[PDB]
């Protein structure tokens, strides 16, 4: 009612466009206004579903007046409206509809600056006067004109600083990233000119060296946001080293003159007088404009060749208004390398993780929703789409390309003509050759301009992060991984769930940034950080080759959680055995850093019995509270677990997931700030299910709905997953997430008896029959009975470890029904009958799924393996053990 | 007999039947184009020229040699049956004999075939006897019939042979590919307005909608002079409706088996420098395309280069030769571009990327007597020409060039045993279907 009342109910000359839904919102005004009224002296929520029908359209105008609506839901849309004197509502959705801006910094009616994600304060030109009258649209738009022009400002200012002749160490602490950045650029692109105007590269590339000397003493005494710019300003840096010192030992001028063409540079116009478009950036004879969107600081990509070529290829692609593809194997770097163009061309690049669920007219709502506002759209995943809808949407994607190319100022795409802006490009980054994917029309593919990136440069990468990250020996450590992964890659069993690719370097360099505080940059934060991120996804055997050739290429306290863990198993009657604490200990080491974790074992071997009391002990350790969502991924349907679009009225109906992502994003109760939350996905590992959710598990960290919403994952939402096979799994969901290998069962079998025992009794004198049925059991001879069970046929082969729960529960059911006459007759008695009953239980639950004969061989066996004999058709009747045989009752049946 | 060689074609291939009805038209057509042999012969030529359309490369040469044998093994006599049936065995690998000499163009197949040039003895019968070949444009402008379907394998498209035939007729096509109920609908109200109206209209991967195709197609093609219907299936989909098809023309997208014959055609299809540096690209483009096919020894695995990698390489040439007006051409900054983002991006193992590295290399190392091939020599161009004379001289020095035999190898730079293993497998295949398909 108060985004009704605010859209329609509040505004004044808002209620002339629709007549029959201004008296609709008038009637249900009135209903309501009463109930309050009765309140404070089913049927409303129906009325209210059956108005939001004729607000579809109202919705889909605003979102043709204000574009980057189109990437908000339509409550959320219904909120930012509808709040049009609160004004605190548009920050929350700042994320959503731009990228990298986190919230709104309001200052007495008026807005003085934006926030990026990372905490970064960008502050505004001109502060915006903000009043009653106006609505959200107007006032956004014109923030976001106002955002371009202070990222413009700050560029101005701090490339004239820099042309003074000051030090770079100066200016960083003045502007946003974005300005330093990009001035930085310019002037580096033109002393580059400059130096190759002579044939002189030694001095400047001194000059280089020392900036980046002094930016790495700089790091290690700055603040969180100066620390964080300072690292991204020594990736540029580094670049530009790497790139002076390549044209210095360029033999001759024209191999130089074609190096410093492959390289992109960053001119600026002179004579323009429009200020957004006075920048350009050049590669390969080729200019595209800077868009002065915000960026913020992301996390800069280390320049590789492989992704200088890949910026030459888009360049190459965007420069006829084509679409740029990239393909290859998981973990190469596509989408990175288009968010790294995205955010080189100063505008952050909205990814689609494409889907099933992506018929004809949600891409093109997609495409549609991304060529009105301008923003370069990646399509990520892009064989995941169906076939059909493949076909379908080329249409739509060569028409917007032929728009763009003759600068068409409409296109028309789902029934509807709406503006098409200059800025937008659309890009797709699929993986070819993989199982349950579709392949792409060669109509369809002529529209895009493929790269192939099969290999990436996983050394330079561990070099440069080493060396930005302070280590004192950096290329002889990232040569040490590097060829240490290839070892592993190639002397291990060669099983499909083992890759070693730039994935799992990146967890392992992202598990090595936060232990130097107490294990010191050097080789054995190294280590332990390969040990931490690596060793839980390893066999038994291939522990034993990670263990040689680790100590063959390296030559080089935690009692907090394990006193927790053990508290928390002793709490759920587990054992601590040597594998189960170093099982723990894999998944607390390796859930600190990764996000995404995948539980594999053989069934009932301990993956819930691990992670679960991995959770409470860190409830114990933080004193964070923990939620748990148990999904069972295939038994609900996809469109039951992520969403479906009713065709009846194209409204969005959320799923299990979603339902759950929205409700920890709202925040309604304020009570999931500083928690934990786990949702766990305890089913097979279905490619089409979980392969949805790629830009969910990698560092996207963002859930890419149909209908265009984008809920990020908060850092505390962690995702596991509980199987027992990766047959059908595929690299791109097997490298995202980190993973555990269980070779072998956590427990053993006395202790999974005693665990079983001890649950059973606290699901319930009592002590002594604890005491006798303990005593009554006894291990030298189960071991050898369960060893001899073995050798019977079963049929529905159950694992004898899984067999324990059936005969624990028997043995303590039939306890607990006779004990009754437990209390007139003597220990030797009790203590045969208890026996009897132990037996037929274990002889029920072991040889039960087999033969007459196979059980009365197991009936013989745990005769002589054990005490009262038990006979194959003995008995207890109301407490004297007999047959079967004067049980019987007559039977004479009559005819009918 | 004919008939019958084109229902086992059909029998073969689905795409690949015949009605009746198409081949009375041809009949007709002998017609409106020692007196019975020349209406025989100009029946062969024109249910050559109009079903050859129709079937890829390997039954174009097994149609024409098996028409040839046909035509020749009626009109000369039993002892040239006998040769020809030999040098068929010979290179069906079946019957090893060598033929009874008596003519000419014997001994011209003779010399093909013992000198191992598989392709040219395939090729043969198609230079001897048929002296006419239809494209795209050839059949729609040579077809009463309004509604087309071109089919050809995955990975290759011909619709920009049709935007271009629209182009070249001064019609406008509609562009609706199939696949979701909203292109169906906009379809059908389409082809309502273009039959009223005018105009052309195509409809792309209708394999993908077999429901509507075999029911408001079929209920369609069952029942205004400027209006035409293209529908584009692959050869390797689902089976289209037999009644649909057999009331379509039907022609087969693929690209020509030539060296010379692709330069002559992407020279056709479009200062002197510019015109210097688009006949460079158009002669790498052949090259490449041509080594592309040899799959195992040309390249590592299967590639797919097409219009769009020559259009942006031209366009980057372009662009090159319009900010560099100095005259100092960056042929290396050409060559690394060329070879690693247009033709490069596709190529995905780094010892295919050396080889087209090296192709490059030989096509744009910016010399002044260049040497693409071991025929034909491309001098660059003077100061003191202009774009017509540039145009006309590289026309010219195309014309001269005369591709020889031995041309997959010696031209493509390659082993010769590879392309003998080649050529004879494709021979043995086409010669064995010839075979089984003669005899009966
Ligand atoms: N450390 C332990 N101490 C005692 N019992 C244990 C221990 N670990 C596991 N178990 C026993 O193992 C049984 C099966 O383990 P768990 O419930 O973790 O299975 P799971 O990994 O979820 O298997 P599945 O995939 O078949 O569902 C539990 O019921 C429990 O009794
Ligand atoms: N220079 C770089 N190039 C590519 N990836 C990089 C680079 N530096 C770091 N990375 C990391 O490597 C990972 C590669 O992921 P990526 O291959 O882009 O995902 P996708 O498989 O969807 O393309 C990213 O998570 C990224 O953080
Ligand atoms: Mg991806």
């Amino acid at each position: 009612w108060l985004d009704l009342y605010g859209i329609l109910g509040e505004n004044l000359d808002i209620q002339n466009f629709l007549p029959l839904e201004t008296s609709k919102f008038k009637s249900l005004t009135s209903e309501y206004k009463m109930i309050t009224t009765r309140a404070f002296q089913k049927l409303t929520i129906d009325s209210l579903k059956m108005i939001k029908s004729s607000l579809s359209t109202f919705l889909e105008r605003q979102r043709r007046q204000f574009p980057r609506f189109y990437f908000l839901g339509n409550d959320d849309l219904l909120k930012i409206i509808g709040s049009g004197k609160h004004h605190d509502q548009v920050s929350k959705f700042m994320k959503k509809m731009f990228g990298s801006i986190e919230s709104i910094i309001f200052f007495e009616d008026s807005i003085t600056g934006v926030r990026s994600v990372e905490g970064e304060v960008l502050n505004l030109n001109e502060k915006i006067e903000l009043k009653d009258s106006i609505q959200a649209q107007e006032w956004l738009n014109i923030l976001d004109t106002e955002i371009k022009l202070s990222v413009f400002t700050q560029f101005r200012d701090c490339l004239g600083q820099l042309k003074d002749g000051t030090d770079i160490e100066v200016v960083v602490s003045k502007y946003i990233f974005q300005a330093i950045l990009l001035s930085a650029q310019v002037m580096w692109t033109e002393l580059v000119e400059k130096c190759l105007q002579t044939n002189e590269f030694s001095k400047y590339w001194k000059e280089v060296d020392m900036k980046i000397k002094g930016l790495l003493d700089k790091l290690n005494k700055s603040s969180d946001n100066v620390k964080k710019k300072i690292e991204a300003l020594l990736v540029e840096y580094l670049h530009f080293n790497n790139v002076i010192g390549q044209l210095k030992n360029c033999s001759t001028k024209e191999e130089a003159r074609l190096l410093w063409a492959k390289v992109q540079k960053f001119y600026q116009k002179n004579d323009t007088l429009d200020d957004l478009n006075s920048v350009f950036i050049s590669q390969s004879g080729y200019l595209l404009q800077y868009k002065f969107e915000y960026i913020g600081i992301p996390e800069r990509l280390i320049y590789t060749p492989l992704l200088l070529v890949g910026f030459a290829t888009l360049t190459d692609s965007l420069h006829q208004k084509y679409g740029g593809c990239f393909f290859g194997p998981a973990g190469t770097g596509k989408t990175e390398t288009v968010k790294a163009f995205g955010q080189n061309l100063g505008r952050v690049v909205v990814v689609f993780n494409c889907d099933d669920s992506f018929d004809y007219q949600v891409l093109s709502r997609l495409l549609v929703g991304i060529t009105q506002i301008g923003a370069w759209g990646c399509f990520d995943e892009f064989n995941r789409l169906d076939e059909k809808v493949l076909s379908a949407v080329s249409a739509n994607i060569q028409q917007i390309q032929n728009g763009l190319q003759v600068g068409k100022s409409h296109i028309t795409l789902l029934e509807e003509e709406t503006p098409l802006s200059p800025h937008t490009a659309v890009f797709i980054t699929l993986n070819p050759g993989y199982n349950g994917r579709s392949e792409l029309p060669e109509n369809l593919k002529k529209s895009f301009r493929e790269f192939s990136m099969k290999s990436p440069q996983s050394g330079t990468i561990a070099e440069m992060i080493l060396q930005i990250m302070g280590f004192e020996d950096s290329k002889s450590l990232a040569s040490k991984i590097v060829h240490f992964l290839e070892l592993l890659s190639s002397k291990c069993s060669s099983m499909n769930h083992y890759h070693f690719g730039l994935r799992t370097l990146k967890g392992v360099l992202r598990n090595c940034s936060p232990l130097v505080s107490e294990f010191g940059e050097g080789e054995k934060t190294v280590v332990e950080s390969l040990k931490r991120v690596i060793l839980p996804s390893l066999g038994d055997t291939d522990e034993l080759v990670f263990k040689d050739e680790l100590s063959k290429i390296f030559d080089s306290n935690s009692k907090a959680i394990v006193q927790c863990l053990k508290d928390a198993g002793q709490r759920s009657g587990f054992s601590m055995s040597e594998e189960f604490l170093k099982k723990c200990m894999q998944f607390y080491y390796m859930q600190k850093t990764q996000q995404a974790l995948i539980l594999v074992g053989k069934a009932g071997c301990g993956k819930t019995a691990t992670w679960k009391t991995v959770i409470d002990a860190m409830a114990i350790f933080d004193g964070h509270a923990n939620v748990v969502y148990v999904i069972d991924t295939k038994v609900l349907t996809k469109e039951s677990l992520y969403g479906s679009m009713l065709k009846a009225t194209l409204e969005w109906r959320d799923g299990l997931f979603t339902s759950i992502l929205r409700r920890v994003n709202d925040d309604i109760t304020g009570t999931f700030k500083n928690s934990r939350i786990w949702v766990v996905f305890d089913s097979d590992l279905d490619p089409e299910y979980v392969e949805a959710m790629n830009s969910v598990l990698d560092d996207n960290k963002i859930l890419t709905l149909p209908n265009g919403e984008r809920l990020p994952i908060p850092p505390n939402f962690r995702i596991l997953f509980e199987t027992d096979n990766l047959d059908h799994t595929t690299p791109a969901t097997i490298t995202r997430c980190g993973l555990l290998w269980f070779s072998t069962d956590v427990c053993s079998i006395s202790s999974k008896i005693d665990h079983l025992l001890n649950k059973s009794y606290e699901a319930l004198e009592l002590d002594k029959l604890k005491d006798l049925i303990s005593d009554s059991f006894d291990m030298a001879s189960l071991t050898n009975i369960f060893t001899c069970s073995n050798d019977l046929v079963h049929i529905l082969g159950v694992r004898t470890f899984n067999k324990l729960e059936t005969a624990v529960q028997l043995a303590v059911h039939l306890i607990s029904s006779y004990r009754q006459w437990f209390q007139n007759l003597d220990d030797k008695s009790l203590k045969d009958v208890i026996t009897l009953l132990i037996k037929r239980s274990l002889l029920y639950a072991l040889a039960g799924d087999s033969t007459g004969e196979s059980q009365r061989a197991f009936i013989q066996t745990i005769n002589t393996y054990f005490s009262q004999e038990l006979s194959d058709y003995s008995t207890i009747v109301i407490l004297s053990f007999s047959s079967f045989c004067s049980e019987i009752p007559s039977v004479s049946l009559e005819a009918h | 007999k004919i008939f019958s060689m084109l229902e086992k074609f059909g029998q073969f291939h689905w795409f690949y039947g015949i009605s009746i009805g198409q081949f009375l038209s041809c009949f007709k057509r002998v017609f409106i184009k020692t007196r019975v042999d020349e209406i025989l012969w100009l029946l062969y030529q024109e249910v050559y020229c109009q079903f050859s359309t129709a079937l890829d490369k390997k039954f174009k040469m097994i149609m024409a040699m098996t028409m040839f044998c046909l035509y020749k093994f009626d009109i000369e006599s039993e002892q040239y049956k006998e040769a020809v049936l030999t040098m068929i065995g010979v290179l069906s690998e079946s019957s090893d004999g060598v033929p009874k000499l008596t003519n000419d163009d014997l001994r011209y197949l003779w010399d093909y075939v013992t000198t191992k040039s598989y392709i040219s003895a395939l090729n043969w019968f198609k230079n001897e006897f048929f002296v006419d070949e239809w494209n795209i444009a050839d059949v729609v402008a040579n077809s009463e019939n309004n509604y087309f379907t071109m089919a050809s394998e995955r990975d290759v498209d011909g619709t920009f042979k049709l935007i271009e035939l629209a182009k070249a007729s001064k019609e406008s096509l509609k562009i609706i590919p199939l696949g979701s109920i909203e292109n169906l609908n906009y379809a059908q109200e389409e082809i309502s307005k273009s039959k009223i109206e005018g105009g052309w209209i195509l409809l792309q991967n209708i394999q993908m909608s077999l429901s509507w195709v075999k029911t408001y197609l079929h209920k369609h093609v069952e029942e205004h002079e400027k209006f035409k219907m293209f529908m584009t299936c692959h050869l390797t989909g689902d089976k289209l409706p037999a009644p649909l098809l057999q009331r379509t023309d039907r022609v087969v997208y693929e690209d020509i088996p030539g060296i010379l014959d692709t330069v002559k055609d992407l020279w056709g299809s479009q200062g002197v420098w510019s015109v210097y540096c688009t006949f460079l690209l158009s002669w790498f483009h052949a090259l490449i395309t041509a080594r592309t096919r040899l799959v195992p020894h040309g390249f590592s695995k299967k590639y797919y280069f097409n219009d769009c990698d020559f259009q942006f390489a031209s366009v980057y040439l372009e662009n090159v030769l319009a900010t560099n007006s100095t005259n100092n051409i960056p042929w290396a900054q050409v060559r690394d571009h060329i070879a690693t983002i247009v033709y490069g991006g596709k190529i995905d193992e780094e010892k295919d990327l050396e080889v087209v590295a090296k192709l490059c290399a030989h096509v744009f190392c910016g010399s002044d007597n260049l040497q693409i091939v071991p025929g034909v020599r491309i001098p660059q161009p003077l100061l003191q020409q202009s774009e017509e004379e540039e145009r006309a001289r590289l026309t010219a020095i195309l014309s001269n060039t005369i591709e020889p035999a031995d041309s997959l190898s010696s031209w493509l730079q390659l082993p010769r045993e590879s392309i003998l293993d080649y050529e004879r497998l494709q021979a043995k295949e086409v010669a064995s279907s010839t075979e089984q398909l003669l005899q009966e």
